[PDB]
């Protein structure tokens, strides 16, 4: 089936109108030897049949709703009011607002998005969002290297391993150096920063769920003339001292925690907030308030001149677009919960996490890894292989024990809890783990 | 006049309440780690939230409400069916036992196979995001290839046509390459003499869109490929204009080694106001080993994520890509099949070729007008600024096409109607474009008038920027 | 949790402004003995907890997708584009359009709805919709009685038993007389119509799926001076001669077959079409086209004077509202499919039904009952109790053998097929039936 | 202007395509049963269908976009949560083995249990539809009671207040009852003396709302009950105003024998532009056996649909009632709980009173203003017509209250803000109300001005009605 409206009569008139003998004639100037190849694709299907097939594939999976898996993605409540609103056709089907006069809905929401992000980070400004947390980190780091004119980077191993991988790829692309600060005791020790370093990167909460006082890290970086980049989960900023309060120059993170469906790691949007002082080097889109010809308040994409300041030297960047829709869902979420609602969701998640921690620690052979204090995620050392445990758990109907790369230690498994987990759910999981071990 | 969400809030007002018994911070987190001052987030009830965003949506347009002839964006209808499809896979975690996510993995694998068949590629990554992300991925792959063959220090040049989108050279240049611009002929196609003169062992790759940015198919593409292979130059395919040839021609058969696709363009994934999107990258056998990791493979035991790629360039973004977008693309392809995609391309080209004739009859000029494909570039007659004509369109209830691009055509109007727009809609649009040329100069330079806001002070926005509510 | 926006100080100030001491004080004037009774309701739950419970409850049921059950409701393809459109907050939360200047969305859609119902029934006009098919019938008959001034009604037993039961209740309310013409060989025999009768009702297809020639019935009715009322499935009207071509004065039916979700029988909307000559006695809402002060095309609720004619004597009605949203879903469906699309869906469900009927007839003990020609539904005599068969079938994972009341015959079960049933599905059901039998 | 779906149609144009192999009509059914001429249904593509209805929705307003202070309609926020809840139960067939629909039957049962606990009723039906369907059901139950008692010929009168909604007497009359009005005192409440001489073995019932149609609670309701009982008169409760007393008082404790509820008013079910809805009817034990069939019951073997009731009035609608509506109301109650509903009643009352004070500021008059409940009835100052102010509100972005009802108050403005509207919203409304009184008569009489359409020619609509596109 197809979506074209053309009736055969209309197709005839149009072909005659452009001087074509047929649809095939439209491609007559292309090289004949490669036209209409015998491509193999399954035969077309009516929409209902496509849904049946989609449902059958979904039935092959074990849903992860209320899962205990963590490490960048968690099963939080996805408020239907946010999803209903982001489903409005005007938001779903619009494109980059290059014509501001008919795009005030998108331009204003983006403005509100930037201010909410800058507040959560305790910083002055923020762009209209990045693809995800990892790309946001890469871009934030390049901003720093550009600002200081340096090419050296120090990153804590506590930073999400995939984030460090995306970062390595970008740094390798622009010709920069990356040094990884190994974690000891689950935290990152204060490093001695050389003048070749333009950026120091630390995550809080840790990838293993550990809280880290970033204050001294920022000092260590400024003392060497380097910039400090903080990677923080937006949801945790609801109750944790923000990077801005620590004196961080740049703050990045992933927005999946802000009510976005997990969608197998798909749904994301990265945030990037910094000081107005570095706005020339700020990548991505920027929406500014302004006024129309008769004084009405309006919003519009601004400061595109930045494209020049960003490519004038080393550590170039080329962000062409953002993650508008998902960033919009984030803003709707932040606006739906407010300062207190966000704080509550964060605390509940931390509470159920700490309670789960104490429960799992009772299983024989199970020892803690992540030190105190930690947030809503934690790593435990298991007596069996974590990948084997996760599978055993899955076979029992539970999703847990997200495997930690062994660069952090052997037999380590991450666990996360959210506001939708209850006392009874933790006990269930513990039981299961008990029997698995 | 429309209130900001921050103006709608009231001290202490609550919206969503997801916690029954809220715990005390001091009992879970040490004092020194606690936020001192709350973030100044909005404090609004749910009704207000709905009033605010519904109201904002009513101050916005999309494919769902307006004709969007945006050149090089392929603003086609986004079937509502795909949104239903997407929610079917919302409750999946990337780190759950892959043995329990075979449906998602299988879908990713099948989409992989489909995209490869339409593209003539041997391997593919579905990981990269929208924008230039996939573009960067493909370039890095070309660099890895040369570096591995030991010519990394000599293959230092990337060639782009004068009509290329600034994105192409910006990405190459960001990857450490020196970019050389190649002029096109009087017809707007690649000048073969200029290219031959320019090719050599120093050139890493040639980046092209086919059809090109003028909407013209590069008729000598097979010669260009032969020339590039002779010089060991990798032919890179910017897939922005794939919509014109789906099913009629495979980029692979034209000699392209790497293909950058855009699901949010050619395969109906919604544009969502800028994103998110998906930019898969297809590759010929000799480049497959450098694909970013991981790739989705099929074994006798089942589908799995393959990370064991010793020559891989690494990871370019988190997890495995925009999975929900992949789902949508999959649904689309399984709906139309080869014949549906082939027909879509044909009608996308017919709509553009037909609308071009209508615009030329309305008094517009077409600097490069060989047989038109999915798009074309027009110019207003002398004396009119595309900028003004665009604003008048806004007043007339239509959305303007891409403006001021490609750069080689002054006052350019890049028009791409896509296959889903009706014949009478193309005519209505043409009528509007024509009526504007008859409007007095002042009426035009001061449009719009009825839109939620009129022409905006872009200067104040640049010299006196206010980036946040609390600025 | 609650949806109230009032903050504590806001509540206090408002109370001071209205001269009330507290919230409880607002009810000070009510008699003390009824005040604040101990009402027992479960404790409040946060939205996610509520969704979790809904899901638990839904997990108890066996989804009826692709079900083979019939008798008024059938599992047809519910198109997402229609559901997405009907979900737009403006349609979903608007009220009866009494202020037309800001309700042109609903009003115009309703006007388009009306013309669609009239075309489908082959009649001149139709109201804005009734609650369901059953009530639509009761109101139709009453319109027939007020019109003719008589109080006698002849109803074919072929009419769905529940529609008749509803009709019976409505007739007893206004004091009319209801006579039932029993089916002979699954078909309604031509009755003799006396002058005491004002309405003759017949359903096509029959409740048992049999096609009935309405021609003779119309004549018989008109000969006696009675009006002829036809009960028809809207979907069937896409390929079957409509009641208007047969002479029917009034046509009613239920719109669930027009892409509406089954919703355990909840979702419905009844249509009512008739002669423009009887508009004066038409119940419900009516929208007319018109113009505003400047000549712009507009739509408005009209002819409210009908209320008087309807209550001038006997068989009066009092339907104060309709089924706007669901009627609208019907309209969007008809518009989404068009004439040929509707015809295809009808023909397809018919083809599958006949294939099924052939297969089931091969099972030993299964005897036909519904005579040919029949539509997309049919009844068969089973060698066992239908209810028992339906249970046995359900236990196997199939939804079939919808029970037919003993009034039609012994051990009778109904079966239905839709455009989403494939031969493989027909064979699976037959195997299951073969097994239990 | 805005095009009709029919004008957008094009001969042979296709939208949804749900069949791949279309069988020949001739092979399945005899010619004398096949439709000759196809119905003139619109022939449009999907994109067009989306543009059309999306476009229509943008020419429409709802609670989601505007403040709807409609008296007796309770236009409260319809939580998006409930839409998600309902599609969870879409795939259920009314005739499937009840053994496989236990989740749905249980939800029906629990809701029945909650509504009974809120209204003080002993048994309940969730079958009746919206509008007056439930009113009729309740009236037929009362008649069955008297009839079963042998008083069917003497119980011929139904008493209604002079402020009642026209639906009350219309339903009774239809049910064959003689409707007699009873005047209200100068306070706006029932006239006890007048009532005393109306009661006797000739009265079948008394229909009342409480608070009444003026938004005033009937302070002597217990005396009215006492009198109705000594005379054997059934006290009928029109639940349109239940929202004002949820949790603070049960109508059963007030003496009402039967209660008509409106899920689309009090329990957040969306108004949908007219319907659909749900009007459950709760009744005291002595009237229970007459309830329409079927009822949901709980046995040891689970939940079942019970038809075994010899004295039942029969069936009032097909199947078991608006199930999805029940789902939504269930969610609402399980969300708020007793305390949530009580708070709701309280703030709905607070809002009305607060808004009444603001309006009285600008001269709006309140003929009977004792302590207001969920709503109140005002009149514009002398010299202004409710009609013109209503049209003025439209221009100002608001939606007027219920106008011209009750009829015992000229130029009536029945205002019900509900508990979900904010203080600043009430003020914005009062402010617009006051500003209109300062507008010249000519401005008011010709409003609105900027709405999609202005005042419509009602005369032409009645004398020259065009009920369809093909009139």
């Amino acid at each position: 089936m197809d979506y074209t409206p053309h009736t055969e009569e209309e197709i005839r008139e149009m072909l005659r109108r452009v001087g074509a003998a047929s649809l095939e004639d439209l491609f007559a100037h292309l090289p004949k030897e490669i036209l209409s190849p015998p491509i193999d694709l399954p035969e077309p299907l009516p929409e209902w049949k496509v849904l049946e097939e989609l449902r059958r594939l979904a039935a092959q999976n074990l849903p992860a709703h209320k899962a205990f898996l963590g490490g960048g993605v968690r099963s939080h409540h996805v408020p239907p009011v946010v999803q209903a609103l982001a489903a409005r056709g005007e938001f779903l089907t619009a494109y980059t607002p290059y014509q501001p006069e008919v795009s005030q809905g998108v331009l204003q929401a983006t403005f509100e998005y930037q201010t909410m992000i800058a507040e959560l980070a305790g910083l002055e400004i923020a762009n209209a969002s990045m693809y995800d947390g990892a790309t946001a980190l890469a871009e934030g780091v390049l901003l720093a290297l550009r600002e200081t004119g340096r090419m050296g980077v120090l990153v804590s191993q506590g930073v999400h391993p995939e984030y460090r991988a995306v970062l390595r790829a970008y740094l390798e692309a622009v010709g920069a150096k990356l040094l990884t600060l190994p974690l000891e005791g689950g935290r990152t020790p204060l490093p001695e920063v050389g003048e070749e370093v333009g950026a120091v990167v630390v995550q809080n909460p840790n990838f293993l769920g550990a809280l880290e006082d970033l204050g001294p890290f920022a000092e260590a970086a400024h003392g060497a003339g380097a910039l400090f980049v903080a990677v923080a989960d937006p949801l945790s900023l609801g109750v944790l001292k923000p990077p801005g309060a620590y004196g961080a120059d740049i703050a990045v993170g992933d927005g999946q925690s802000l009510g976005l469906p997990m969608g197998f790691g798909g749904p994301h949007f990265g945030f990037l907030a910094t000081k107005k002082a570095f706005v020339r080097q700020l990548p991505g889109r920027l929406v500014s308030e302004t006024v129309d010809v008769e004084g009405r308040r309006g919003f519009i994409l601004t400061l595109q001149a930045r494209e020049q300041y960003i490519r004038r030297a080393k550590a170039k960047s080329n962000i062409t677009t953002n993650a508008q829709l998902t960033a919009l869902m984030g803003a709707m979420y932040l606006a739906a919960l407010g300062p207190e609602g966000l704080r509550e969701v964060a605390l509940k998640s931390v509470e159920m996490a700490h309670k789960l921690h104490a429960l799992l620690l009772e299983v024989p052979g199970v020892r803690p890894f992540t030190p105190k204090p930690f947030f809503n995620e934690f790593a435990l050392a298991l007596p069996k292989d974590p990948e084997a445990v996760r599978r055993a758990l899955a076979e029992r109907g539970f999703h847990g024990a997200t495997p930690v790369p062994r660069e952090y230690g052997e037999n380590l498994a991450l666990f996360a809890a959210t506001e939708l987990h209850e006392e009874e759910d933790l006990l269930a999981l513990r039981e299961a783990l008990k029997e698995v071990l | 006049s429309f209130p900001l969400i921050f103006e709608r809030s009231r001290k202490g007002r609550r919206g969503l309440k997801l916690v029954k018994a809220v715990p005390k911070a001091e009992d879970l987190i040490p004092k020194e780690h606690l936020r001192e001052v709350p973030p100044r987030l909005p404090e609004v009830d749910e009704l207000t939230l709905v009033r605010h965003y519904t109201g904002l949506s009513r101050r916005q347009v999309g494919v769902d409400t307006t004709f969007y002839p945006l050149g090089s964006c392929t603003m086609k209808y986004n079937p509502k069916l795909h949104e239903e499809a997407a929610r079917l896979f919302a409750d999946l975690h990337p780190y759950q036992d892959p043995r329990t996510a075979q449906g998602a993995l299988r879908l990713m694998w099948e989409l992989g196979e489909y995209l490869k068949a339409l593209t003539g590629m041997d391997a593919i990554t579905l990981e990269p995001a929208a924008g230039a992300h996939g573009e960067l991925t493909g370039i890095l792959i070309i660099r890895a290839y040369h570096e591995d063959r030991g010519e990394g220090r000599t293959r230092r040049v990337v060639l782009v046509p004068d009509s290329a989108h600034g994105s192409n050279p910006a990405t190459a240049s960001m990857a450490g390459y020196q970019v050389r611009e190649i002029p096109s002929g009087p017809e707007g196609e690649v000048d073969l003499e200029a290219l031959k003169r320019e090719l050599g062992p120093h050139v890493a790759a040639l980046m092209l869109t086919n059809p090109n940015t003028l909407g013209l198919f590069e008729r000598r593409i097979l010669e260009i490929s032969r020339l590039c292979k002779e010089a060991g130059v990798q032919l890179y395919y910017d897939g922005a204009n794939l919509n014109a040839i789906m099913g009629w021609a495979r980029p692979g058969d034209m000699g392209f080694d790497v293909v950058h696709l855009n699901l949010h363009k050619t395969f109906t994934v919604p544009h969502g106001g800028g994103g998110p999107g998906s930019g898969p990258v297809g590759v010929k056998a000799h480049l497959a080993p450098y694909l970013p990791v991981p790739l989705v493979e099929r074994g006798e035991e089942g589908f799995y994520l393959d990370f064991d790629r010793p020559k891989s360039i690494g990871r370019v973004r988190s997890f495995y890509g925009n999975f929900l977008a992949l789902v949508r693309a999959w649904a689309y392809i399984r709906t139309l099949g080869l014949e549906g995609l082939k027909k879509a391309a044909a009608l996308a080209v017919l709509n553009a070729r037909y609308l071009k004739e209508l615009l030329k009859e309305k008094g517009y000029r077409v600097p490069y007008d060989g047989p038109s494909m999915h798009e074309f570039v027009a110019q207003p007659p002398e004396g009119f600024r595309a900028l003004d004509l665009a604003k008048g369109l806004l007043e007339l209830g239509f959305h303007p096409p891409t403006v001021y691009f490609p750069l080689i055509v002054k006052e350019a109007l890049m028009v791409e109607p896509t296959e889903t727009e009706a014949k009478e809609t193309l005519e209505a649009f043409a009528e509007a474009m024509g009526a504007l040329l008859k409007k007095p100069k002042e009426w035009l330079e001061n449009a719009p008038y009825s839109t939620p806001v009129r022409r905006l002070d872009e200067l104040r926005a640049n010299k006196h920027p206010k980036l946040t509510y609390f600025d």
